[PDB]
RNA sequence: UUUGAUGAAUAACUUUUCGAAUCGCAUGGCCUUGUGCUGGCGAUGGUUCAUUCAAAUUUCUGCCCUAUCAACUUUCGAUGGUAGGAUAGUGGCCUACCAUGGUUUCAACGGGUAACGGGGAAUAAGGGUUCGAUUCCGGAGAGGGAGCCUGAGAAACGGCUACCACAUCCAAGGAAGGGCAGGCUUACCCAAUCCUAAUUCAGGGAGGUAGUGACAAUAAAUAACGAUACAGGGCCCAUUCGGGUCUUGUAAUUGGAAUGAGUACAAUGUAAAUACCUUAACGAGGAACAAUUGGAGGGCAAGUCUGGUGCCAG
RNA sequence: AUACAGUGAAACUGCGAAUGCUCAUUAAAUCAGUUAUCGUUUAUUUGAUAGUCAUGGUAUAACUGUGGUAA
């Protein structure tokens, strides 16, 4: 599987709570909030037989390393709260924070999650260098400064778009004729 | 206005058959994948070479645009450029039948 | 006595094997100008030995359960000797001639072993808890017993005899052949690698590419943004009175902007090719470019049907 | 080119054609390892290697033609 049911899943608690997190972050799927709560699953499981392997011990000390550098350098965790206790204090929305399309709009590119879900599968945002147009990119810090719009884009870019053109040139045959 | 850029890397020679090789990347930001005659004559100025012996081959194009991975040579005679290479290179320059 | 040196064919015998009656080029030198002599640099063969690829036996080292397995071998020599045949070669491999042995509770032997088994055999698991991928399985068969034939290497089984069993074709005299897939698709090329031949090329249903084949398990889309109008009511909880709260509601009008499914020239592709990656040009306003599946509940007639102590109940 | 020399079918001859699927289960057997071959064989590879008639006879295939038989 890449995607577990919850054990309860229909229950009064987990109903409501899905329909807050899909309703604010423009999701469309149990599915997806079912993976990344998944994922954080594993995550966390693995924290905490950390915590029950002793201290000071090798295998504790340098896989908790591990564990907590990779996840700042995901993002979701911050860089002056270095502890696997905060690594079991995460939740769902820090990765549901860290998707793409929420990210275009907390940037600001777009107006609503949902607008910024358009875009992206739009083709017109590109982190970095390519036009990525999957709504659930999983950005990281670096791309996260550098979010924006394709050099191809008619927003921050070339040409009119088609729609545009069309228009344009309507007009030119209004004039014209 | 487009930086015809193929890049020629993997850079080596071999004077013993006299041939040079070099891998094939295309950089060509808004221009669709040029070809490999308008490439055949350019490489045989920038070589000082025969249209001939000039020479590259398998090009396949990387995302994000402007940028494809090919593998090319060229000769450095016109009687190892018409021995050396096989007819069905031959035929993909239009050398042979 | 040391420093240093040397060693430690004959007699015949036989189907003769041989000591090339074969391809590529020198053109000279000399006089006997005959075209005389002479000659050099490249291929195919042959004598033997070495070496190489192999092969045969062979030393020893290692693999399960069980004594509810104590016997086993001479009843194909079981153990050994001597001699000979046989083999490319030793050796009871086989025969004479003999000796009478060997294995064994340290369990021989025997039984079961699911022995699709195991081998660090195999690359490993660039962090699945032990798991992947490769390789050796071991033998036999190529209608069925039997026998023979070449070649370096075959006991070749897509040679031959006879046999037995099949099954054919015909003018009735004769002749000749060998299961494999499927259930309860058999399309291109020697291009990447390697191989084989008198060998660049020839060839290799080796080796490769492609096409029919939702299953399980993935990532998206089926719309985003704004303006105007019109209305006064919405909504949440309580068993009945009730109570709580507040920008809301409508098949109402309307604006431009985005594109991907598609549609469609090329280039990139490979033996060649499909797809692909790219790429100009078209391409979204609802009866569209027309998503399902399931659940709960009303209301309606000059309508139908049944039961009643009017007009009601079912 | 008045012997031919290009090319070439039929054939002689050289070599390869000894690198195919189905069915049956063994615990020193196999397999893995390690020997030995002063005890054997080897087409092929490479390396050496033989002083002991200005040219002898054949034959075929193919071809030609004639036939047989349902074949």
């Amino acid at each position: 599987k890449t995607y577990s049911t919850p054990k309860r899943p229909y229950e009064s608690s987990r109903l409501d709570a899905e329909l807050k997190l899909a309703g604010e972050f423009g999701l469309k799927n149990k599915k997806e909030i079912y993976r990344i709560s998944f994922q954080l699953s594993k995550i966390r499981r693995a924290a905490r037989d950390l915590l029950t392997r002793d201290e000071k011990d090798p295998k504790r000390l340098f896989e908790g390393n591990a564990l907590i550098r990779r996840l700042v350098r995901v993002g979701v965790l911050s860089e002056d709260k270095k502890k696997l206790d905060y690594v079991l204090a995460l939740k769902v929305e820090d990765f549901l924070e860290r998707r793409l399309q929420t990210q275009v709009y907390k940037l600001g590119l777009a107006k609503s999650v949902h607008h910024a879900r358009v875009l992206i599968t739009q083709r017109h945002i590109a982190v970095g260098k390519q036009i990525v147009n999957i709504p659930s990119f999983m950005v990281r810090l670096d791309s996260e400064k550098h979010i924006d719009f394709a050099p191809t884009s008619p927003f921050g870019g070339a040409r009119p778009g088609r729609v545009a053109r069309r228009n344009a040139a309507r007009k030119a045959e209004a004039s014209g004729e | 206005s487009d930086a015809v850029t193929i890049r020629t890397r993997k850079v080596i020679s071999n004077p013993l058959l006299a041939r040079k090789q070099f891998v094939v990347d295309v950089l060509h930001p808004n221009r669709a994948n040029v070809s490999k005659d308008e490439l055949r004559e350019k490489l045989a100025e920038v070589y000082k070479a025969e249209k001939d012996a000039v020479s590259v081959f398998g090009f396949r194009t990387q995302f994000g645009g402007g940028k494809s991975v090919g593998f090319g040579l060229v000769y450095n005679s016109v009687a190892e450029a018409k021995k050396f290479e096989p007819t069905y290179r031959l035929v993909r320059y239009g050398l042979a039948e």
